[PDB]
């Protein structure tokens, strides 16, 4: 027994004290409180016309209230009895607070936040449990964490720095280790030359000194010193500041990459006021919430049946076993005699542990069996995350799958699941596995889906998964045979999609030691762990609590990324994981943002260390918040399997941005719901179409049209009013949107406008993961001193099918070029190309550079897709701009007679090469061509985990693993770097033997 | 050895076969010590399903055991059979529902016996004799409602039988002692001398030792140690006996022989049911007030056609009591039927029943007494609603479970634009109404988780067709007060005319079974 003393809400304030049982739970001791109330109150009336569940439970632990959430914990492992035994209190105090409706403020704020979120997290009507209120509340502790501890000025400011070290195509234009910077304020402007490592606050220093004697003509208050300004980019909003040398900032190496000046005004910082949170709602959630106890205290052996209130897990000897009552559909979908049947199958991961399956009968609309599958795994070996998976197969008179549900077996408080169950059933529309299949939620729509009927079995008492006591281990040992090493070794040094045969795992558990000390050689030291054996799992949490080489490993992102896939659904492999990239940059952050977005969707509980890690890294910069907004908004609109994880993440994102953060949000929602009832209009419905846009245009900013908001796809750019003498339709199919604002700053330094494109009926995920692996790949290549001279371009999801797109100026596609001679007809001139960039660059040096710019990259962009395995692509689908640079777009289709990649008989009529003579030029783009296919090879296996992603999370359709050994295939593993040299340049020759043959049978195509 | 082999061939033989249970109750009781080697292979074969996982063959063991649990003339200090029965019971706590919650209810069971012995036989002599004391009285009283006529007359010598006053207050009073001390002192007492002592003594004084012998163990029951509980009501009794004045009985050094005591038969009494309403039972209560929580086993004998009407007066004395309580106002009321519908379906659910009840002083007396005194889970029937809402206004709500007409055939038994909506549903909860009218003669309602009535639709529509489907809830209504009659549960007798609008929807004294 345990005295507590419960202050009641009635008054001078009653008190109650009570011996609570240890091993009782919360609902028991309210419903003790509340017997005890009614008799020692004075007045029984007040407690007579509520209840219990009309009152809080209220702690204070050092200054901030916490609450008793869960009304099933057991009352032992309430952190308050452990803070108070630290602090030797007793008996403690819990408040009874009564219950209020929010108030008025309250909801309005809710519904702006579901306004931003464009869905309803308050939402109960398609659950089964309280998983996801019970996550919101418990991610209160992390934001109030994150927000106390961030420096106001450089989160108003956030300044975008780097500590990779200068890459050496950028030390040449260096020259002497001084940079030259443009100080403008007002109508002044002054030439600086400062040493490459000086940090800003230098070089304001050394400007206000020089100037001191003229400061009146710059206008700066002579009462003001260098303390009161800052540094900012003439135009945009980047401002330079922090303890950084000036050769660090993107800004400064972006502009010395491309030859243009560094402009930078001078400016007042913003005020950090501007950035206060919103006074937080509820009290925070005790920390030990999902925390069940150790073996000894759940069993059941070693006491008397009264005594008992929880049954252990591990003491359940019985094999497995679920009902089938039937299914029900309102209507068949297909007419036809048909049989059909229901397979279940335990899983974990993309592992299928067991299986079982009813005997078929006519695909009537309802169907019932009434049937017990009895599975062969036993109840105590379930692990954590296992997934009931049922399954509706139909046959004729093989099988085609139809329908598919999973449900968790052990849900996020480490309890049995029981009971029956009505699950509505998702439908495959449209290869083995995709993510969509993995997803723990129900089909929103419960009027028009089918339905499974289960049941489980039910329980005296409840079922609770133990936790693994951190206990020292046996294991010693000695040297291994050179013979059985050498066999290890091997099989640690084969590609990640390598499969391991039983000897190869059974080898790899038995040496399970020594593969620890290889960082390596974890990913496949876990898929060898039998996870149907609770022994097993026992011993590897042993192994894992000793890890001292992992943590002392540098960080490699190939390797960790490797572990958050769908092949491992443990939370202690998933947590180390998350573990070793806590250490990465906010630079580095940035360029695995999608990837690490998209991997939330292998998690199999709401609440994870990866949820987290994004929660608090999105709260500290102002730039890795933009684009989680961004990412997570385009996921809920359009996935209707994951998009209650993710909108219960942007809301608790959205609680602690601030109110800047948030006018800026609800700035640009409107902007985009505005331009997408415009495009839907058009569409809907020559002269027509123009008069009609012009003047809804010209009527919209008669509307609610924000004047200033920031480009969804460069927060740091900010657009204002609409040029409606320049927009337009462009003409295609889906009839985009060609909009042109202009800045909306003042200080910018010319007038040009800002080009967006509106896409709207069309899916631009893909694109966005494309865009981001190339930008991963020219990272790559900037760590090797490779500037192939790519050009992603911003694309960005706002919404349901709809879209926003950069515009690059001075492009055009190689198809109207084409066009521009040869008419439409399908012939195909060979020097109309090199004519056109001619034109547009007379100068000979101008041409020159031009040249060699197209050159890299071509280089590039055939390598790149090449790897990628996109490079078959239509001439229209390939632009090039005015400088010579070239580019693909339109990636959104792409994820007899084949070609590897575009090299059309005009590229190589633009380098020299008229036929199958050879010119110095496409000699410099098959050395180029050789490096980086050589540097893409050094990142293999980043490259073979990207890859796999893109295509579990990305294309909806279902894939195989005979879709993924096409990037095994590509990047030649396994082969000397003389033998992927010669592959590539017969790669190349292959390209030059077809000339316009696949080109011809696309215009064909697309005129047919 | 040949008498184990036999209780062995007993026991496989009787969980397979109606006196295959009565044969080995008759095989055990004739040595006090054959009650010991049973319990050992019962709880071997129980152990045998823990480990195997058989959950069709927990039920019938649990219910030997404490079968024979309850009969063991004594258990030897030695022994710790009772230890290793709970043990073994124990591990069933993590099975599933109702598993668990037998296991639960025969631990306690366990922990009773193990603490005060002879408890668990003096609770159920003592209601049912209703001899109790004036700190824990109860009673118990069987009632057995037989028709003269649809019975046997087989049946009808058993109850006169059961109905002969068999026992007396005092030859109650002293068996009960007897029981109480041997179970407690074994062997080391004389059992001859104690009833020659005993048989000379007053009505009185018989009570009021017996009155202390029970509050002892009562008491004795409430220890929480095991061990000295046992001691201690060995001591009380001592006392006692000794202010009883036969100390020279008990503590023999001398080692006597052990004797079964049989359960002494209850109380049975019979009545004349002609008719089919639960009426006759009030009328039964006047004597009761002259014959005085309790309890009433009332042994519904029963046929086909009494099935139907019997649950329809179950109907009246479930609902008319819980609404108007009459009997309830003192007994809990339990009934029993023995078929001489309701059989299929309880058999179809608890074996045990078919099995036994289905099969069928007498072999037939001693089966019937221990079915209706160990059987004590009820199963509820499936039963559907009707009201019936008549030309002047007149609504009735009957209650059918059988079948229900109304047609040109209800009024044969004793063609119309009727009116037909019907709503069928599904096992996920979702319901598709359908509002179709057909013109017809006789519809047939008729019984097919729940359960989905079936709808008769005749359609013979002449100058000068008949349809079925499954129905989960319906309404007929008739053509602007058109007549029709209402059978019910093919009724020959009762059957009602001009009805106009009838709707039919899916729908202590419980029907009691073994599991």
């Amino acid at each position: 027994l345990i005295p507590i003393e419960f202050v009641l809400p009635t008054s001078t304030p009653e008190t109650a004290l009570l011996h609570v049982a240890g091993h009782g739970n919360v609902e028991q001791m309210k419903a003790q409180v509340w017997l005890r109330a009614l008799e020692t109150s004075v007045s029984a009336d007040f407690y007579h016309r509520l209840g219990p569940d009309h009152f809080l439970l209220l702690y204070q632990k050092k200054g901030q209230w916490y609450e008793i959430y869960d009304k099933y914990q057991v009352v032992q492992t309430l952190d308050c009895l452990r803070y108070w035994k630290v602090l030797h209190r007793s008996p403690g105090q819990i408040h009874v607070v009564q219950r209020h409706a929010p108030s008025e403020e309250t909801l309005a704020f809710q519904r702006q936040l579901n306004a931003l979120i464009g869905y309803d997290v308050t939402d109960v009507s398609n659950v089964h449990d309280d998983e996801l209120e019970f996550t919101r509340r418990r991610l209160v502790t992390p934001r109030m964490a994150e927000v106390a501890g961030r420096d106001p000025k450089l989160y108003a400011m956030h300044p975008w720095v780097t500590s990779k070290p200068l890459p050496e195509y950028l030390l040449k234009k260096i020259t002497n280790n001084c940079v030259f910077i443009v100080i403008h304020r007002s109508t002044t402007s002054q030439t600086i030359k400062v040493s490459a490592d000086d940090t800003p606050g230098t070089i304001l220093q050394s400007f206000f000194t020089k100037m001191a004697k003229k400061k009146s003509l710059m206008d700066i208050p002579e009462s003001q010193n260098e303390r009161d300004f800052v540094l900012r980019v003439c135009g945009r909003d980047e401002y330079l500041v922090g303890e950084t040398p000036i050769k660090n900032f993107q800004w400064v190496r972006q502009c010395l990459k491309n030859g243009e000046e560094i402009h930078l005004v001078l400016d007042t910082p913003p005020d950090p006021a501007l950035d206060e949170v919103r006074k937080e709602e509820w009290p925070l959630v005790d920390d030990c919430t999902g925390v069940t106890g150790y073996h000894e205290q759940l069993t059941i052996h070693g006491k008397d049946h009264e005594s008992v209130f929880t049954v252990s897990l591990w003491d359940c000897d019985r094999k497995f076993r679920v009902k089938i009552r039937g299914i029900d559909i309102p209507v068949l979908p297909r007419t036809a005699d048909l049989t059909v049947f229901v397979e279940a199958n335990i899983q974990y991961g993309q592992q299928v542990l067991c299986q079982r399956r009813t005997s078929p009968k006519p695909f009537t609309e309802e169907v019932l069996w009434n049937v017990w599958l009895e599975f062969s795994i036993k109840i105590k070996d379930l692990p954590k995350g296992a997934l009931l998976n049922l399954q509706i197969y139909c046959g004729k008179a093989k099988a085609q799958l139809l329908y598919y549900v999973n449900l968790l077996l052990i849900d996020h408080r480490f309890l049995l699941r029981h009971g029956e169950y009505v699950l509505h059933m998702w439908q495959l529309s449209g290869g083995s596995f995709n993510a969509d299949k993995l997803t723990s939620a129900t089909n929103p729509d419960k009027e028009n889906s089918m339905s499974i009927s289960i049941l489980l079995d039910n329980y005296c008492h409840p079922i609770a998964l133990p936790k693994h006591r951190p206990t020292p281990d046996p294991e010693v040992r000695a040297e291994m045979p050179n013979q059985l090493r050498k066999q290890l070794e091997a099989i640690i040094a084969t590609d990640p999609l390598n499969p391991l045969t039983a000897e190869d795992k059974e080898l790899l558990w038995h040496f399970r030691y020594e593969s620890l000390k290889d960082p390596k050689a974890y990913p496949k030291l876990f898929s060898s762990v039998k996870w149907g054996q609770q022994e097993i799992v026992a011993k590897t949490y042993q192994l894992l609590a000793k890890r001292e080489v992992w943590d002392q490993s540098a960080l490699d992102v190939g390797l960790t990324m490797q572990l958050l896939d769908c092949n491992f659904s443990d939370e202690n492999v998933r947590a180390i994981a998350v573990q070793k990239l806590e250490s990465l940059e906010d630079d580095d952050v940035l360029h695995y943002l999608l990837q690490l977005v998209q991997a939330v969707k292998f998690e199999p509980y709401h609440d994870s260390a990866l949820a987290r890690f994004l929660l608090k890294r999105g709260l500290r910069n102002k730039r890795i918040g933009h684009f989680l907004f961004w990412f997570l908004r385009s996921e809920i609109a359009q996935s209707r399997h994951y998009q209650q994880r993710f909108a219960v993440i942007l809301e608790a994102y959205l609680r602690g941005c601030g109110t800047a953060m948030l006018h800026d949000f609800t700035q640009q929602v409107q902007v985009i719901d505005m331009l997408q009832k415009v495009t839907i209009d058009i569409k809907s419905l020559s002269s027509q179409v123009i008069s009609q846009l012009k003047q809804k245009l010209e009527n919209l900013q008669n509307l609610n049209l924000p004047q200033s908001f920031r480009v969804p796809y460069d927060p740091g750019l900010k657009a204002g009013a609409l040029v409606i003498e320049k927009c337009k339709v462009m003409a295609s199919k889906k009839k985009p949107l060609w909009l042109e604002f202009k800045c909306a700053d003042p200080t910018a330094l010319s007038n040009e406008t800002i080009g967006i494109i509106f896409k709207h009926g069309d899916d631009l995920r893909q694109d966005m993961l494309i865009l981001q692996i190339l930008r991963i790949m020219e990272s790559i290549w900037e760590t090797e001193s490779l500037d192939l001279c790519l050009l992603p371009y911003g694309c960005i999801s706002t919404g349901d099918k709809i879209g926003m797109i950069e515009i690059v100026k001075d492009a055009t596609t190689i198809a109207k070029i084409q066009q521009s001679t040869v008419g439409n007809t399908g012939a195909f001139k060979d020097e109309v190309l090199s004519h056109w960039l001619k034109e547009k660059c007379p100068i000979e040096e101008k041409f020159q550079a031009a040249v060699e710019r197209f050159v890299y990259s071509c280089a590039g962009y055939c390598v790149a897709t090449f790897v990628l395995g996109i490079g078959d692509r239509h001439n229209d689908n390939i632009m090039i701009s005015e400088t010579g640079n070239l580019f693909h777009i339109d990636f959104g289709h792409i994820l007899k007679e084949r070609v590897p990649f575009v090299l059309t008989p005009d590229f190589l009529f633009v380098m020299g090469t008229s036929g199958k003579k050879t010119s110095l030029h496409f000699q410099k783009f098959q050395d180029v061509c050789v490096k980086a296919y050589l540097a893409l090879r050094h990142h293999t296996n980043l490259l073979i985990i990207l890859f796999s992603m893109m295509l579990m999370t990305g294309m909806p359709q279902l894939t195989s693993k005979e879709d993924i050994e096409y990037i095994r295939d590509a990047l030649t593993v396994g082969k000397s770097e003389e033998d992927a040299k010669k592959y590539f340049l017969d790669q190349i020759e292959v390209c030059r033997d077809k000339g316009w043959t696949v080109q011809f049978n696309w215009f064909l195509h697309l005129v047919l | 050895t040949c008498t184990e082999d036999r209780i062995q061939h007993a026991l496989e033989r009787c969980l397979h076969l109606c006196l295959n249970c009565w044969s080995l109750q008759e095989l055990v009781s004739r040595d006090p010590g054959h009650f010991l080697i049973l319990l050992e292979q019962i709880l071997q074969k129980t152990r045998e399903v823990q480990e195997k996982g058989t959950y069709d063959l927990l039920a019938p063991l649990a219910l030997l055991f404490y079968s024979t649990v309850l009969c063991t003339p004594h258990f030897p200090p030695d022994s710790d059979l009772l230890l290793k029965a709970a043990r073994t019971y124990h591990r069933f706590l993590t099975w599933p529902v109702p598993y668990c919650s037998i296991c639960q209810e025969l631990l306690t069971f366990i922990d009773a016996e193990l603490k005060a012995p002879g408890i668990s036989y003096q609770r159920l002599v003592r209601a049912e004799q209703g001899l109790s004391t004036r700190s824990h009285r109860s009673s118990t009283v069987t009632v057995l409602l037989l028709n003269p006529v649809e019975v046997q007359a087989e049946f009808l010598d058993v109850a006169d039988k059961l109905s002969t006053p068999g026992p007396s207050p005092h030859s109650a009073y002293i068996t009960l002692l007897l029981h109480a001390f041997q179970a407690t002192f074994g062997a080391h007492c004389d059992l001859s001398g104690l009833h020659r002592r005993l048989q000379s003594k007053t009505l009185a004084e018989l009570e009021a030792i017996f009155t202390e012998t029970a509050e002892a163990q009562e008491l004795a029951s409430g220890i929480g140690d095991a061990a000295e509980a046992r001691q201690w009501l060995r001591t009380k009794l001592q006392a006692v006996g000794e202010k009883a004045g036969f100390p020279g009985v008990l503590d023999t050094a001398k080692p006597g022989k052990l004797r079964t005591i049989p359960i002494p038969v209850a109380r049975c009494y019979t009545y004349s049911w002609n008719q089919d309403s639960f009426d006759i039972l009030q009328e039964i209560l006047l004597k009761e007030q002259e014959l005085l929580a309790s309890t009433l086993r009332v042994v519904v004998f029963g046929s086909d056609r009494i099935s139907g009407k019997v649950a329809r007066a179950y109907s009246n004395l479930r609902r008319l009591e819980n609404n108007r309580p009459l009997l309830t106002r003192f007994f809990k009321l339990q009934f029993f039927y023995v078929p001489v519908d309701i059989s299929h379906y309880l058999g179809m659910l608890d074996p045990w029943y078919e099995r036994n009840v289905l099969g069928l002083l007498p072999i037939l007396a001693d089966m019937l007494l221990y079915y209706c005194r160990f059987a004590a889970r009820p199963v509820l029937l499936q039963v559907y609603q009707t009201e019936l809402t008549f030309i002047t206004g007149e609504k009735t709500t009957e209650i059918f479970i059988h079948s229900l007409e109304l047609g040109h055939s209800a009024a044969t038994r004793a063609p119309l634009t009727l009116q037909i909506i019907y709503s069928k549903g599904a096992i996920s909860g979702r319901s598709r109404w359908s509002n179709m009218e057909k013109l017809c003669t006789s519809v047939n309602l008729s019984k097919a988780s729940t359960e989905a009535l079936t709808l008769n639709l005749t359609e013979v529509v002449k100058r000068q067709s008949t349809s079925q489907i499954k129905v989960d809830k319906v309404q007929i209504i008739g053509s602007n007060s058109c007549p029709f009659a209402v059978c019910l549960d093919q009724d020959e007798r009762k059957i009602l005319q001009s009805v106009i609008r009838c709707e039919v929807s899916p729908c202590c004294l419980p029907i009691m079974t073994f599991s």
